[PDB]
């Protein structure tokens, strides 16, 4: 059965030919890649069994692509898909070579899903989606847990780094449902795109819920966003929108609604447009314009180290914004906003 | 209503001239345009005048070819103005956006918008950007847009802008930081002029430019991206200083000659880089960052050599 693929020498063959693929739990070889680019209209793939990948230490490693039209990816019960991440991480991520991007969605259109992954142990980012379209990702785990301790390379820090669970750009009318991000950076990041919907995440462990950073990339505009009914919980920041010093672009119509924290430890509300080669300068600037952004029933509690608010905007540069029903406590420092007013809601 | 009433018929004359199309169905003259209930559309909520003051029309799916309508002139009170992703918008850049003597951001985008960009942009005052990229576009660059005393940037990528950059273009003001004016057709030198610009980040790649780009460098520069790939540079890359800010290097397949500049060692956010396809010589630099980049970021030199690459002899 050339549909049936039992080991890596037999996945191009069913790429070429087959609708119905079934990969049984293999390891891939090392520099070789998980090559589903080539899928045809309306194939499904079905992952079962335990899916590895030997040690590839190279920072432009891609080790599975996914691209098509009207296709499905999906996994069977039991099924895992291991990313050999213990083989990398070093505790400085993508700053010793590491395959940056684990999983790259690429060009994938016409109302195509991916459920119910069950995916451990991934080197850096784990997805990257670009250049799509009706694009549906619901159902995943994402367990980066083992991450969360130093290893060997690591000293004193966690030994994962940089492993934002999905980054999106240039894509449209994407939706990301019922998802579970265990990582170590944002859960889900945003830094360009256009209906984008993402709903009942939970995330744990991460840098949160983002926007950005926006700005001197390809793509600079983020317009219509939608985080709803999801948890943010051990995370660096709950909601953030951030946006590069000297860039130009836009940011328009991203809500956060029927956010729950717990144990937040830097910034519950984090909006601030003066990030510069990943740090703050403390001087935003305005040629990144934010409008109509919303925080509807942000609550729960951050630790005693955050601030439960922080905006810094440019001059100028943002406009509309909305806050109803939030309820962020238990920040230690002082709050800080200049927009719309120079105090916050808490 | 919160909605000022002329407000509201310009509106509803806008969404008439673009055929009443169905992605403004809440559009419903029985409804408060500020409520947030209209698409894309907002009320200026900071000074409470309640006037439209930001409109975003995007994605709209237009039955038959529309231009830009002129009634967005009767919303006098636009500071941001977005348009974009509208392949059935069409015709020129029209007069009737002179009129709108408080724009700030204004953004025609991803559409089947042509003819010249307009000199008459250089009398909104107000304006802090202009994006019009990947349009079709064509003509020259406006030279008088360098009078613009609060503009931050210019996105002119993906048209089929013609001519040289005019030398006025060294003349934007302090606070400009961002260029970018990729794949058009644009020819001859980058001014001298632009000496006197500070920019943040500039791509002018996929051109047809000749000759010597040193003027984009400088260690006294806060700039985090130089994007230059596809054109016909020729300079000594070897005498330019470096931004400390420099994250992002791209100067692929050009005639970029000399060895590379040893300041390269010392940019610690250096992230991205290729200079492959030019006429560099010599060894490449070794420390910073230098050596995590793969060897497709420095091949097909004339004679370059060291890690990444083989030794040097
Ligand atoms: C593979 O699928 C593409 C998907 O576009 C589909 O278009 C509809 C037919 C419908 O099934 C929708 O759900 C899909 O999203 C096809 O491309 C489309 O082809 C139609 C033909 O009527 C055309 O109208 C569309 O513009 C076109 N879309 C795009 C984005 O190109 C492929 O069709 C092949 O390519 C076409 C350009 C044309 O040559 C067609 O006859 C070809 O079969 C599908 N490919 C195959 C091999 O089936
Ligand atoms: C202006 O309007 C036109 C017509 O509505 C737009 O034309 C579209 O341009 C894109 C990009 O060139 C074409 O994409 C191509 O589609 C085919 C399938 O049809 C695909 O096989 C190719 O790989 C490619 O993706 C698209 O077909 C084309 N539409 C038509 C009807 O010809 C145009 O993009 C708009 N903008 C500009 C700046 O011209
Ligand atoms: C999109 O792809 C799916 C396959 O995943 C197509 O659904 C199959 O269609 C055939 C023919 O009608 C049926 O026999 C199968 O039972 C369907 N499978 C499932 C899972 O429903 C679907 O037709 C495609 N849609 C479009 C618009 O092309």
């Amino acid at each position: 059965d050339p549909c049936s693929v039992t080991e890596y020498s037999g996945l191009a063959t069913a790429v070429s030919s087959c609708k119905n693929i079934v990969l049984n739990g293999f390891q891939v070889p090392t520099g070789k890649q998980l090559d589903l680019s080539s899928l045809q209209n309306d194939s499904t793939v079905t992952f079962k069994g335990t899916t590895t990948f030997a040690t590839t230490a190279d920072n432009d490693f891609n080790p599975i692509v996914i691209s098509g039209s009207n296709i499905t990816i999906t996994g069977a019960s039991g099924h895992v898909i291991d990313g050999n991440g213990q083989a990398y991480w070093d505790g400085k991520g993508s700053n010793n070579q590491k395959p940056d991007h684990f999983i790259v969605v690429q060009k994938t259109t016409g109302n195509s899903k991916i459920t119910n992954l069950n995916i451990q142990n991934w080197p850096v980012h784990c997805f990257d989606i670009t250049g799509s379209s009706q694009l549906t990702i619901s159902g995943l785990i994402l367990d980066n847990r083992a991450g969360d301790k130093p290893n060997a390379k690591s000293g004193s820090l966690p030994a994962a780094h940089n492993t934002d669970g999905f980054d999106i750009s240039s894509s449209d009318h994407v939706t990301l449902d019922n998802n579970h991000v265990y990582n170590q950076d944002d859960c889900v990041a945003v830094t360009s795109g256009t209906n984008i919907v993402v709903s009942n995440m939970y995330c744990s462990g991460g840098h949160g819920l983002s926007i950005g950073s926006v700005g001197g990339k390809s793509d600079n505009v983020v317009d219509g966003v939608q985080f709803l009914s999801s948890q943010v919980v051990n995370s660096q920041n709950g909601c953030r929108i951030k946006s590069n010093s000297g860039a130009t672009g836009t940011i328009n119509n991203v809500t956060y609604q029927n956010i729950a924290l717990t144990n937040i430890s830097t910034y519950g509300v984090d909006v601030q447009q003066d990030y510069l080669n990943g740090g703050p300068t403390g001087k935003p600037t305005n040629g990144v314009k934010i409008s109509n952004i919303k925080f509807i029933k942000v609550t729960g509690t951050v630790a005693s180290s955050a601030q439960d608010w922080f905006i810094l905007c440019g001059d100028g540069s943002c406009s509309g914004f909305t806050f109803s029903g939030n309820a962020i406590t238990g920040g230690g420092k002082t709050s800080s906003c200049n927009y719309p007013t120079n105090t916050c809601p808490s | 209503e919160l909605c000022n009433p002329q407000d509201k018929q310009a509106l509803l004359q806008i969404k008439k001239d673009l055929g009443n199309p169905t992605t403004l169905s809440s559009w419903l003259p029985t409804t408060d345009c500020c409520n947030r209930t209209w698409l894309g559309v907002l009320c200026d909520t900071d000074t409470q005048t309640y006037r439209v003051n930001n409109l975003d029309l995007s994605g709209l799916n237009l039955p038959k070819p529309y231009p830009i309508p002129s009634s967005l002139a009767n919303l006098p009170y636009l500071n941001f103005l977005y348009i974009g992703g509208i392949n059935n918008l069409v015709g020129p850049i029209p007069p009737a956006i002179a009129k709108l003597t408080q724009l700030h951001y204004l953004y025609i985008t991803h559409t089947n918008v042509s003819g010249a960009i307009p000199d008459f942009l250089s009398q909104i005052k107000t304006l802090v950007t202009l994006d019009f990229s990947y349009n079709a576009l064509s003509g020259t660059l406006p030279p008088s847009i360098s009078s613009l005393p609060n503009l931050v940037g210019i996105t002119f990528d993906g048209n089929r802008i013609s001519g040289a950059i005019p030398d006025s273009y060294g003349s934007f003001s302090k606070l400009f930081t961002s260029m970018t004016i990729s794949r058009n057709r644009l020819t001859g030198k980058i001014p001298p002029t632009f000496a006197n610009l500070n920019l943040a980040f500039v791509d002018l790649s996929r051109n047809m430019l000749e000759g010597d780009a040193s003027v984009l460098f400088g260690s006294d520069k806060n700039t985090q991206k130089i994007h230059l790939a596809k054109n016909s540079l020729a300079f000594d890359l070897g005498k330019v200083g470096l931004s400390k800010n420099l994250n992002g290097l791209d100067l692929r397949n050009n005639r970029i000659y000399g060895t590379l500049p040893q300041g390269l060692t010392q940019l610690k956010f250096l992230h991205s880089l290729d200079v492959s396809f030019n006429n560099l010589c010599g060894e490449i630099p070794q420390g910073g960052n230098l050596q995590r980049f793969d060897v497709s970021a420095y091949a097909n030199n004339k004679c370059l050599c060291g890690s990444p690459l083989p030794a040097c002899t």
